[PDB]
Formats: structure tokens, C-alpha cells, sequence
């Protein structure tokens, strides 16, 4: 009988998960009519605050912060003082979202009445109706759409939305998922003078990304990347790592995110708690067995040998570290012994666009596409960390080699990158 | 009645200039204490909300990127007793003030009260925080009738009156849809190797101010506007009869009229300097103080009873030029009203060249700020281009006494 | 042979969707120290607002609102005026959540490390870190937990969280999902005087619900309900339905929820559009075939005969209509021709607890459990409508008959219910 | 040095009472224009934040639900010439003011300026919104040293001084963990066929005001407190020798001493009323104004030059009680200073029974609001019960003169 290979056949086929295909993505490029240089940010800072202590602190952070002169702020943070309302922030949410979905619909030929899943994430801004019902109102999407709005999940809810759409792309077949991941920074501006609450003022800039995911087998030739692994690490069980990035109100009654002094060590022990749950997945077998043989050597000789970190350079070709700050990137480059070419997307996205959103990963992916370095068969790693210290990760695999004219957010300035980013900025 | 609702903002250059040390000329450092306060009125501001007025400022400012810079100070080679300023071209930007007024604009244009430019453009200078002081302020006030008044506050350090008026016209050409001319700034201005230890006679050197580039007033200086018609031009043109005509009556007769008017309120006005804004001496007009500063002594005789034709023939052709020594002089010179009365001749400039859509301005008056204790007049073309318009800047107690002395001759 | 029944056997079994059981749920019962009657609500309105136009409106609303005398506001709206800060609202989120999960953990024997999916929703309040990260920090949940915070989706996100925990349990086998549906109404208090933004002040009261869903085969002898259908209808493509419930800002700058005037003409047509996409699922064939045999009778004879409405009294036995207001329940009793016994749960939930949250359906389910009317094999309908006019519905089926002492939120007052709820409160 | 930060709140009954009409008695409405103002000082308020002081008020108001009610009005039989009020027992609650003071508490106890009871307890009445005015207010102040001052603003409409002091004891017992006595309020009050056309000599029928149950001041009434020691009543016992004694030495000579003090400043003090706070006349002690109103005439001996023991024997054994005539009168009564100077004998009440945990109060004084135009005294026991405490509420002009005309006998 020939019915012994069909039971290791069709039973195995019906136990395999559906593939999730990144069709394309359209990162919002902000105009030069909304840029904020270093000097006008300093001049706006020492014009609404009388003390010569909270201007001399932002002057040091924005000097040693790795941001550039092309970083953009909404059309309410240009006034002296800023006047953030709910009608000047929702109008900024109709600008970064809608002009990023319009950059995606025209470049893929996507029809709006064939969107089945919609997942929007924005950390602070969450109006009523949400940022998903706004998109359903704008593009007239269907009445049986699966809309979600992951709000409050920090600057790492891009990959949470990726995992959410992926785990919705396994239950529903032949469907497309629109993932929008922005950060409306008009109400994300702290007004007072607390020194731990003035870091989102000096880092958070404009940015958006619209992602189109699908599980259709027809899209195997049009897609750019296939999603392989998503690995989530919520380190919120610790009490230090929960109230590290933490939104409060100060004594004057001004809301704002407050970054603790031990933000770096809390991060670096949440990155490596995510590395040891992705190392068994993505490393080669030789590096895993060598790490196990050098791990059992500190069990019988001496309690603690030298710590053998596995080489992730032989497991990935592209590293997309979320551009949080300059000090956060070069300590992750310090850990995994990454080359300056590996962290080049994360440095130049911090220089060009600043710490935009949770969607800094997509500007970094558009940088390593727009340089023409994205060959097919290459492996992408997107390390994204945020508030509650969720440190999510994602692994993509390139399907087709991407052409050099990308029509993304880097096109007018890709021939002036990389730049020598100094330690300090002269002022 | 008054202006209110000041909503400050900042427009920057559209392209990153990098680090650029735009060096300043010696004539630029001479005029660093004065400030152009010039408003531009409009009969209608429809289709001119403060986004369509602000978006052309970004392709205008990268054309003129030292306007968006800030003043710094380099360190001297030997002992640091002089320290030459330079406009560091960081894109710090210029201020945009978006105010409004509930008054009828046509009544305010026909108001004889001297406080009009004090309200309509932003009264700020290169203040005590000198390293963070904007070099240009646009004030966009909207009226209840439906008018508009663009109030440009220009620092005289970076460029003079032709170099301000043509720069604003270069903004309006980008705003309308035209193409502005090649805004050269390519030869770097260098410190000339001349010390000129004797002070010029046209100026009075004020003390070595450190970070406030503004002489304190002491008095209560104000600017009064009076329109003089071409019929008054032809009236004074029939007074030099029987003599050769070398006095250019487009400016000289009006300046002689105001000199004769101030020579019954002040006694010692016998030596008066004239800042000549000549268009033939603009050797490479880029952004520069290419004025012509010269003092005129009135031949010993007093101008208290001297005729305006004799004053015109005395002040036109008899000018002792000092524009090569007021630049070469070192430190805080105070041209505009330091030791002598100043008669600025800013009439040849394209003042009604602010074509916004197809809209000629209805009224353009320029004032100054930081004028010293002697006074300043400012002729400029009026709306028809035939007559003149004078914004005289007096101590304030000489304003209403000039109204009794000049009203009969203007009539 | 013998392979003639295997390929129509275990091939169909691997295509069968995983069942999702409602194990148990714990509604939050607010203490009687936080109750707000009609009279002290009126005396608190006419002490902070000197205009007797936004007070004579509150009189008519709270008179003809159907809210009783035991409805509860948090300990910040009891002050004159309220002082709603972030600390007074975050510490009120730690009261209604952590004492609704503790009522669920102590009644199910649930371990914190046996939680694999956490779906929290709360419309207006969305802090940073999220309300899910607060639960992960307090109860010390795992590092690899699927945590989602659906903020902004309005009063109908109580079933969006149910559908999300349904779809996450199809991908992950043998897992327990936790669903927390709240409304932290300390920042949801309108501080101004506009008439349209004053209706959430009268109706929104305290409440919560902590739901335990799982897909384990062992949770079929202990569980109460099995999830049959979840039907989502998003009418947000219309411009009247999108901006009907809208979070505006008034002329004085006070945020709040602005209900439009045609609230009932949209909620009756976003709900009758949800009946037609649930009719084929839940009705018997003898109702469906009669319905379209009468629908073909108005196709060839004339342009519309007398419209026969399908009986949902023959399709369900228990109805949990969302307790938004009194004017929605009495018109849904008019269309669907329900008995007063069927709409008894929603009227007594509106009377006892008020328009609580997105989780008013769970208080209604606790009502029809606590009376002993929940037998085995009874079908429950949970209709829920919100903002953006998502109008989600859910169908359950009871697996074991529920005893009369249920120790839920109704125990001290279930022997005094139902009460005659009058049209106007006589004052 | 005053109180600030008045955070208002509301505590309600913990259970729904339904529609209840607690009908007020005739003596309930005869005392509606007066307001008890009572504070209770404590040496320490540790562990007494304003949630553990508010949480016992929810079971306390279950037993005293007419205190959390509101005044309404019914309709008369024929034409509405009367309109009998009643406490509608909706759970409308009582105000909880949470103030704080920065002064030391013990130095505020040692004070002569009459501004303690007006400051430390919340000064509202059954005001212009009569249908929305609470019948009780609590002010909880915290001092710099750490003291506590529970200040109760009780309305004399719903219950009198024993029914206020024991009602606060019934909350302090729940706060101390004890179980209080179950209060009756069960026999409903009924209107008696009175109308009492013979007016009492203790009253002054004011005009029938509509929605402000507070007869206005006119004068400048202030609540001054002074403590009398145990040795002074011994000196009040060594004067009545050689004759019989019918004066109750705990109250009567203490009233006659301040009567003699007022009978050196004011001349016409001839007729004087008392309101007996008797415990034996508490027939069905539920919540009711069971005071015994009686006036005393001095027909032969003027009180200005007569010894205090003679005034004591005149006031004690010679009284004309009219406590039913004031009840049967048709409202708008103002017995606390209507025609005569009133003397309140509220010494039998368990005034220091406000044990919070185990803490006896260190000072308890009462004051009144809405006092009439002649004044009132309020005798009450001190902490040890040996001496007395008298808070006199004078028109304010006679306060500092009483400090000289009274300090000789005290010294
Ligand atoms: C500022 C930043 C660049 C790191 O510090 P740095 O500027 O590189 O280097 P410095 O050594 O100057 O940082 C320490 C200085 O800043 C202050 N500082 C830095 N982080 C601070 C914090 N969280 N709270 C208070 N002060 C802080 C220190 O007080 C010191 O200033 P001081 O002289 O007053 O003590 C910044 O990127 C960072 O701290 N991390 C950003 C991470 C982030 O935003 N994460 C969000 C995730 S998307
Ligand atoms: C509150 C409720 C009882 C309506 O009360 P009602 O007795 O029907 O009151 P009416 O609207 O007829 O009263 C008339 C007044 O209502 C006002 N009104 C009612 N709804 C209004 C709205 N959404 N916006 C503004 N005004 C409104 C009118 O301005 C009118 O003013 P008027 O006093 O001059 O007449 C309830 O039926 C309801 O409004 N539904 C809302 C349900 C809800 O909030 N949804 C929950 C989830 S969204």
C-alpha cells in the first residue's frame, strides 16, 4: 500500500503554519517645512523657561544625543510656547497616517475594500473614536473588518502589532493586514521643568509607517520579506523595569513620560533576556553546540568562565536596532561586537529622522533598502524596546532583491549618508 | 484699538546649510546698533492666512541663510580686547508674529499719532541674550475691515535698506509664483586693514557695549508720518528760480524743508549728516551696508532763517564723504543720530515691490529704532510714486511743535 | 481497504477550530461608600456650574435615565469640584482591576504563571506603561506573555477583547486567556458646560470584569459557557456614524465625549445591520426558509410587502443588551418584540450599576446567572455598541447549570430585584 | 495664620432608604432659624487621615438618615397660606470640608479674639438654595503641631444639642470599633391643632421669609469663649449664707454671673429667657427639639445692681415655662435672642464623649449662628468636669468691655 507517505504528507501539511508576507511598506517622510534644527530648539527652550538649569541640560542632551538638523516636529511645536490641543493633534494624525497609507496604496495597487485586518498602534494619543476608526472612515473600509487599536504599549508596539496581525493571519486565510504604527507627538510634549521628564522633548520627532501584511499564496512573488520569528519579552515583572519608563504628573500638574537614571542597565538586561530566547531559533547549529560546549566548561572546572556571547553576525546580515538614543545603540553594538556597518541604519536614522516612534525600525529597513544592500535571501533583525520594558524582536527573510530607486523616505538624501556623527555638537 | 494676540513662531531655511561662519564687513559692524522697522499695509488680505504666507519663507530663507543665523564672537589672535562678531549660520530662523487688530485700517493710516510702527512690528532688538536674538521679525496683523499689515523688523547689522527691501521683494516673488534673481553672497567680507584713530564728524562714539547692541534712549523717541504731495514738490521747485539747478529735488528739497522746520525747534543744527542710499555705489550688492555716510556743515551761517532753496543748494553739492572711515572705525559708532541730524534718502528702493498676488501695497512707511539724541528723517516713495512720504523720528517733545511749523507749508 | 474513512476522518479533525470555553468571570462590585444618588449628583452639579441651563438638562437626563440609587462614582468625583489627576485615576485603576482579578483567581484556582494571553481594554484611560503591564507587574505574570491593550475602541471593546482572545487561542494550543474590560471614569468626567458633552457625566459609573477564557480540553467539565459566535459590525465608514460619538474639546478647552443628536437613528441602524449578519448563524432553518420565502414574495408581487421580522425569541433564551441608556433598550424591545423578562437583565443592570463600561454585558450575565435562570444548553446573546459605531455581538451556550448562590456582584440585592423602574424620578 | 484648602466632599447613607418623608414636628420648625456650630479639639491626629474619619460616616448615616435628607415643602389644604416643610430622606449627604491650619493649636486655644468658631467650623446655613442646603457640615482641620479639630455645623431644625452631641457620639463609637445604641426615630410627628395666638414672651415673630432660614445680623455678633475654673464656683457658693439654697450651683450662678456682667454694659436686660436642656423631658429621645423654653421677669429687683445669688434664686425657682406655646406658634420664631437675653444650660450632655480611638478631646466649645439681637451664653463642662466653659455670643460691641467687667471676678 502507498498510504504510508500520505500520513507523513497531508497530516504534516495541515500542521504547518501559514506564511506571513510583507507586501510593501510606506514610511512617512516629513517635509522640510516642519524641521527643527538644534539652534531653534535651543532658542525655543530658553524662551519659555526662565531658569538657566533646564536649558543647560537640554543643551547637553541634544548635543550628545546623535540627532541632526533634519528632525521634524508637528505644526504646534513651532510656536512659542506650543499650543497643543485635541484638534491640532488629531489634524496631525490625519497627516502622518493618511499620507503614509496613500504612499502605500499607490505603490502596491492595494484596494481598500480588500483590507480584512487593521491594527493601529500609538502610545500616548488615543482618541474616541480610535485611530483605526479614523482610517475606516477615511478609506471607507468594510463593515466586517477586524480593527484593533493597541494604545499605551510604548515605543515597541510596532512589533506587537506585527505579531498581532501575524497571529490574525493564521486564523483567517486569504486576507490582507494593514499595520499602521505612528506616534502623535503633539500631546507628547512635556511642559514643566522636571529633568527626567524632558528627554522625550529632546528625542521624539515625527514619523509614521503603514505596513501591508498578507498570507495569500499569490503574493509570494510580489512580497519583499517573509516573517520568520517574532519574539516578545515583557520584563514588567520587575519593579524597577516597570516604573523605569513611566508617565507621571509633576508638582505643577503637567503630564509626561519620565525616564529613570537606570534606563540603560534595565534595557541591557532586557535585551539579553530577549537574545537568549531567540538564540535557539536563529543561530547556526555550530554556534549553538560551541556555546553549549563552552557553557558546560564552567560547570566542572570553575564556577564561571569567560562569558561566550554567540556571534549573531553569522546568523543575520542586517541589524535594525530601534533608534532610542545614541548611548542605547552603541552599547548594543558593544555587546554583540557589531561592525559600524551593522549599526549604520540605526545611527543614520537617529541622525536623519531622530527617535521617531515605534516605527524607527521601518525607517532603518528603508535605509538598508535605499542603499541597495538588501540582497534576496538576507535576514533582517528588528530589536524594539519601549515602556513597561516590553523588548520585542522580529526576524524577516528577504524574498526578492530590492531595486535601488525605492521611492521611500530616504531618496533625496541617500547620497549624503553616512555622515560622521561626532560625540558633541559645537555650541 | 491696539494690537493683541501675539502668536510667535519660527521659520527656518529649507535646506541644511551646515556650519558656515558668515563673516561681516566693517560697514556691517558700523551699523549694528540700528534697526529697520518697516510696515507694509494692504487693502485686502483675502487668501493670505498665516500658512500661505509662511510656506514661501522656507525657499526664501535658504536663499538668504545669514538672515537666519545668530551672532557669535571669535577669539582674538593676541590679546582679546577686540573680538570680531560673525553671523554663525545655524538655522535658528526668524520670528513670525501673528497678531490682529479690531480697528479700521484706513483710519489708522490717516492717524497723526506717532505710535503706529511701535505697535505694528515687533519691538525687539539684538537683546541682552545676544547669541540667541533673531535678526528679522515679521509681524502679520489682520484687521476687522479685512486688511493686512506685514511688519518687518530688520536688524541693520546684516544688511541695509535696499538690502532689506529687495530681500522682502525676493520673498514676495517666491510667494506670488515668480522666480527671484540670483541672490549672490559669494565674496566673503573681510576686515579691512585700516584703523582710522580719529573719529568721523558725522558720528558720536557711544561706550563699548558688551551684549546689548542698542543704545539706551534717555528721551522718548517716536516716529511721526506725514505725507508730502507732488504739488508741494512743485511748490518748492519754483523757489530756486534765477539760479542753476543742481539740487536733485526728488530728495534734496524735502530734506531741506525738514531741516528748515527743525531749525526753529532746535538751535544748533548747523552741521547735519546725510546717509546717502545710492544705487550706483552698490558694488556687488549681496547683503551689505553699502550706504554713503557724509556730514554737511552749513557754511557757517545758520539755517534758522536760511531759505529751503539755499539749504537745498548747500546740502546737495557740498557733502564731505566719510563712508570709508566710519566703516574702518572700531566700536559702537552710532551713525543714525549720534552727533548730527540724519537725513536718509531711501526713496530709490523698490518699496512698493511687494507684489503678493497682484496686490500693490496701499501704504508703506519705514521707521527706525535705536536712533540717537539728534533725530532721523526717512523719505520714501508714496503709493502713486509721484510725491514723497517722510517718517521723521524726533525726541517726542519736538513732534507736536513740528505739526504747527510744517502744516502751513504742506497745506 | 481501510483508508476509506481516515481521509474523511483525521483530515477533517485537523481542520476543526479549537473551542474556546468561558471558565469563569468575576465582575467588580463597587463598595457602598462610593454610591452616588440622584440628589447628591444634582447638588454637586449646582455647586460648580452657576448657569441654570446645564443643570435643568442634567435633571431631565438623570430623571428619565433609569439609573437607580446605588450607582457608584470613583473617589474623585465625590469632591466639589472633582480633582481628577493622573494619580487619582491610576490608583482607581488599581482598585477595580486588582480586586476583579483577585475575585477570579480565588474562585478558579488560577495560577499567575498559567496566563499566556492578556487582553485589557479601556476606552478613555490609557497610561504609559499600559494597563496590561500594570497587571503583569502586580500579579508577576510571565516574561513571554501575549499582552494587548485595546484603548480607544469605546464601549463596544468588551467583545473586541473577546474576539481577540478567541483568535489568539486558535493559534496557541492549551493556553489560558485573561480579558479585563474596564472604564476608568476619573478622567472621563466633563468639566465644562456644553450640553452634548454632559451625557457621559450622567450615565458613566464604575465597573469592571475579569474574564478567563481557555482552549484546554480539561476545561470542559469546569467551564460555564462555550463561545459560539462573535459578530463584529463597524459602521464607521459613514460620516454620520463616525462623528456621532466624538471626543471633542469645547470652547473653554475641556475635553469630553460629545454625543450627537441622532444617536438612536444610528444605533438602531448599526444594530439592525448586525442582526442580518447574525440571522444566518443563529436562527433555525424553519425561521430562515420562511423568512426568505416571504422575502421572495416582495420581489415579484409588489415593491415590498409587510416585513416579517425573524423571531430571536425562538433563537435565544437570554439577551444581554448593552446598558447604554434607557432609550436603546425600549426600542430594541419594540423591534425584536422581546418580553419584559428578556430585557430584564439590561434594565436592572442599568438600574443597579448604571452605564458602567464596555463590561455591562458581564453584569447582565451575572444577573441572569444569579436569579438561577441560566440552565444547561441555554443560548445567550450579548449585544454591544460603542464609538466609531462598532456594534459587536456574541453568542454563548451554557455547559453546566449555574446554582443560585453565585457570589458575584449581585448577592446582597438579588432578592429585591426586579423593581418597577418608573419613567421619571419624582423630583 | 488662617485655615485654607477647603476641600469639600459628601458622605451618603450606605443603604438606599427609598421615598421617606421624615415629617418635622412643631417644635422642630420652631427652632429652624438657629445653627449649632461645634468644634472638638484633639492633641494628636495621628493615623486619622480623612478616609478613616469618613468611612464610619456611611454606617453612621444609616441610623440617622434624616440628617442626610433635604428640606422640601408640601401643599396646604385650601389656599396655601401655610406650607409645612418636611425632611425628604433622599441620600443627598452631608458636606465634609477638609481644611488645614498652619498655626499652633494650643496657642489658638489660648485666644481672646472671637474668631475661633467662625474659622474652624464651616459657616453655611440653610441658605438661599433651601432645597439643596445640607443639614450638617464637618470641618476637619490639621495643624502644624499635629492637632485635630472636628468642627460640626449642625442645623437646629432637625435636632437640638443633646440630639447633636449624642449623634456625634454614635459616630465616634463606630470609629472606635464599638457598637452604638440603636437610635429610635419611629413614631412619626403630627401637626397639633394649635396656632397659639397668645404670643410667647420669649420670642420675636419675624417676617415669613421664603428661602433663607437665617435672620440677618444687623449687629456684628461674634462667638467669644472663656473658661471658668472650679474655684470660682466655690466663690459663687460662699455668698448665699444665712438663707435657703434653691440655685443649682452647676449652672445657675454661672448664668447669673454673666447676667450681672451684661448688666453693667447694657441697661435693658430685665426680661431674660432660659431654654432647659433637660434629660428627664426627653420623652421618646429620637431626634427632636426637646428644649424647655421659659422666660424670667425681674419685676422688683433690677439686675444691674443686684447680687448674683439673688439673680440666681430669681432665675432658678421663679421660671414661667412655655415650651408648648413656642411649639404651637406658627413658625418664624427666633428664640435665641428674639426679645430677651437667652441662657442655655447644655451641661448635662456627654460633650467629651468623642473618643476617636482612645483619645479624649482636650477642648470642646460650642457656638451658635443665627443668634438674635440680644445675645446668648452657652455653658458646658470642661474636660475634667470640675469647672464650666461659657461661650458667650454678644453683639460684638460689648466683647472687650466684658473682658474688663468680667475679669475681676475670675482673675
Ligand atoms: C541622553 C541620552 C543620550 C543618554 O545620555 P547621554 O546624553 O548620552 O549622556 P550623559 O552622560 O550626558 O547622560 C547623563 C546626563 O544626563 C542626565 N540624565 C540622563 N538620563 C537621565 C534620566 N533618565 N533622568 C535624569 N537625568 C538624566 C544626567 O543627570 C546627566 O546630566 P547631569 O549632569 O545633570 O547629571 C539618552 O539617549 C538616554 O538617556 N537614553 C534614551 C533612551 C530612550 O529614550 N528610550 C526610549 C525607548 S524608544
Ligand atoms: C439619556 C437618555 C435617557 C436620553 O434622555 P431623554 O429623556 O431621551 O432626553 P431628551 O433628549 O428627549 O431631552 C431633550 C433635550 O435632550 C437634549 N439631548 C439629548 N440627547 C442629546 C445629545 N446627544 N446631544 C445634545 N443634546 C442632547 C436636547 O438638547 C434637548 O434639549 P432640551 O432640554 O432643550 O429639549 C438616553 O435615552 C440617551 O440619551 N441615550 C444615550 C445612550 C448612550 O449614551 N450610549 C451609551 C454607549 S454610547
Amino acid at each position: 500500500s502507498a498510504f504510508l507517505v500520505v500520513f507523513v504528507g497531508t497530516v504534516y501539511v495541515m500542521s504547518r503554519p501559514r506564511p506571513v508576507y510583507l507586501v510593501d511598506y510606506a514610511c512617512y517622510k516629513p517635509p522640510a517645512s516642519c524641521r527643527v534644527p538644534f539652534a531653534t530648539f535651543m532658542e525655543h527652550t530658553r524662551l519659555i523657561s526662565d531658569d538657566d538649569k533646564s536649558v543647560r541640560f537640554q543643551t547637553r542632551i541634544l548635543e550628545r544625543s546623535g540627532l541632526g538638523e533634519d528632525t521634524c516636529l508637528p505644526p504646534a511645536n513651532h510656536y512659542i510656547p506650543p499650543n497643543p490641543s485635541m484638534e491640532a493633534s488629531r489634524a496631525e494624525a490625519q497627516l502622518v497616517i493618511f499620507s503614509a497609507i496613500d504612499d502605500l496604496v499607490r505603490r502596491t495597487g492595494l484596494k481598500p475594500k480588500d483590507i480584512d485586518i487593521l491594527v493601529v498602534n500609538c502610545s500616548l494619543f488615543s482618541p474616541t473614536p480610535s485611530l483605526s476608526a479614523m482610517i475606516i472612515n477615511k478609506y471607507k473600509l468594510r463593515s466586517n473588518i477586524r480593527s484593533f487599536n493597541l494604545s499605551g504599549m510604548g515605543c515597541s508596539a510596532g512589533l506587537i502589532s506585527i505579531d498581532l496581525a501575524r497571529d490574525m493571519l493564521q486564523v483567517h486565510p486569504n486576507s490582507n493586514a494593514l499595520v499602521v504604527s505612528t506616534e502623535i507627538i503633539t500631546p507628547n510634549f512635556y511642559q514643566g521643568s522636571r529633568r527626567d521628564m524632558l528627554l522625550p522633548n529632546c528625542l521624539f520627532r515625527m514619523g509614521a509607517a503603514a505596513i501591508l501584511l498578507s498570507n495569500r499564496r499569490r503574493e509570494a512573488r510580489r512580497a519583499k520579506y517573509r516573517l520568520v520569528h517574532v519574539v516578545r519579552t515583557h520584563k514588567g515583572a520587575d519593579d524597577r523595569a516597570y516604573r523605569c519608563v513611566y508617565e507621571e504628573e509633576d508638582e505643577q500638574g503637567f503630564s509626561g513620560i519620565s525616564l529613570s537614571k537606570e534606563l540603560m542597565a534595565i534595557a541591557g538586561d532586557a535585551l539579553k533576556s530577549n537574545i537568549t530566547t531567540i538564540g535557539p531559533l536563529v543561530l547556526p547549529m555550530s554556534e549553538q553546540l560551541l556555546f553549549f560546549f563552552r557553557l558546560v566548561g564552567r560547570k566542572l572546572v570553575n564556577k564561571g568562565w569567560r562569558p561566550y556571547i554567540p556571534d549573531f553576525k553569522l546568523a543575520f546580515e542586517h541589524f535594525c536596532i530601534h533608534a532610542g538614543g545614541r548611548a542605547v545603540i552603541d552599547e548594543l553594538q558593544k555587546n554583540l561586537q557589531l561592525s559600524p556597518r551593522h549599526v549604520e541604519a540605526s545611527r543614520m536614522t537617529l541622525h536623519r529622522f531622530g527617535n521617531t516612534s515605534s516605527s524607527s525600525l521601518w525607517y532603518e529597513l528603508a535605509y538598508i533598502e535605499a542603499k541597495g544592500r538588501m540582497r534576496r535571501g538576507d535576514r533582517v533583525w528588528q530589536i524594539g524596546f519601549g515602556s513597561g520594558f516590553k523588548c520585542n524582536s522580529a526576524v524577516w527573510k528577504c524574498l526578492r532583491s530590492i531595486k535601488t530607486p525605492t521611492n521611500g523616505p530616504w531618496d533625496d538624501c541617500i547620497h549624503r549618508y553616512p555622515v560622521d556623527v561626532p560625540e558633541v555638537v559645537k555650541l | 484699538g491696539a494690537v493683541h494676540g501675539h502668536r510667535l513662531s519660527t521659520v527656518v531655511p529649507s535646506s541644511v546649510t551646515g556650519e558656515v561662519d558668515y563673516a561681516l564687513a566693517d560697514a556691517d559692524l558700523a551699523f549694528k546698533l540700528h534697526y529697520l522697522r518697516g510696515v507694509y499695509y494692504y487693502r485686502s488680505g483675502d487668501g493670505l492666512a498665516t500658512k500661505v504666507l509662511k510656506d514661501p519663507m522656507f525657499p526664501w530663507l535658504d536663499d538668504h541663510f545669514p538672515v537666519a543665523g545668530r551672532v557669535r564672537r571669535a577669539e582674538a589672535e593676541g590679546d582679546g580686547a577686540p573680538r570680531r562678531p560673525y553671523i554663525k549660520c545655524n538655522d535658528c530662523g526668524v520670528r513670525i508674529v501673528e497678531a490682529r487688530c479690531d480697528r479700521d485700517m484706513a483710519e489708522w493710516i490717516r492717524d497723526a499719532a506717532p505710535g503706529r510702527i511701535r505697535q505694528l512690528c515687533y519691538d525687539k532688538v539684538l537683546g541682552p541674550e545676544l547669541f540667541f536674538s533673531p535678526l528679522l521679525y515679521v509681524q502679520i496683523t489682520n484687521f476687522k475691515c479685512g486688511g493686512l499689515a506685514l511688519g518687518f523688523s530688520w536688524a541693520h547689522l546684516i544688511g541695509d535698506i535696499p538690502s532689506a527691501a529687495t530681500c522682502f521683494n525676493k520673498w514676495a516673488q517666491i510667494l506670488s509664483g515668480k522666480k527671484p534673481e540670483a541672490t549672490v553672497l559669494t565674496p566673503p567680507n573681510q576686515p579691512l586693514q585700516g584703523q582710522s584713530p580719529a573719529a568721523p564728524r558725522s558720528v558720536k562714539q557711544v561706550g563699548p557695549m558688551e551684549d546689548l547692541w542698542l543704545v539706551p534712549a534717555g528721551r522718548d523717541m517716536a516716529c511721526y508720518s506725514f505725507h508730502v504731495s507732488d504739488a508741494v514738490l512743485k511748490k518748492l521747485h519754483q523757489q530756486q528760480n534765477g539760479r542753476q539747478d543742481a539740487a536733485a529735488g526728488t530728495f534734496e528739497l524735502v530734506s531741506a524743508l525738514v531741516w528748515q522746520a527743525v531749525a526753529k525747534i532746535r538751535g544748533d543744527v548747523d552741521t547735519v549728516t546725510v546717509v546717502r542710499a545710492d544705487a550706483a555705489a552698490r558694488s556687488g550688492k549681496s547683503l551689505a551696508n553699502e550706504m554713503k555716510v557724509g556730514y554737511v556743515e552749513s557754511a557757517g551761517s545758520s539755517p534758522a532763517k536760511t531759505d529751503v532753496a539755499e539749504l537745498a543748494a548747500l546740502l546737495a553739492k557740498n557733502v564731505v564723504d566719510e563712508t570709508a572711515a566710519v566703516a574702518a572705525f572700531q566700536g559702537d559708532v552710532l551713525v543714525y543720530g549720534g552727533a548730527n541730524l540724519t537725513l536718509v534718502d531711501m526713496e530709490q528702493v523698490d518699496l512698493y515691490g511687494l507684489e503678493i498676488k497682484g496686490q500693490r501695497p496701499v501704504y508703506v512707511e519705514y521707521g527706525m529704532d535705536g536712533v540717537g539724541d539728534e533725530g532721523a528723517v526717512l523719505v520714501q516713495p508714496d503709493a502713486d510714486g509721484r510725491g514723497r512720504l517722510v517718517t521723521v523720528v524726533l525726541p517726542g517733545d519736538e513732534i507736536d511743535s513740528l505739526r504747527a511749523a510744517l502744516g502751513s507749508a504742506l497745506h
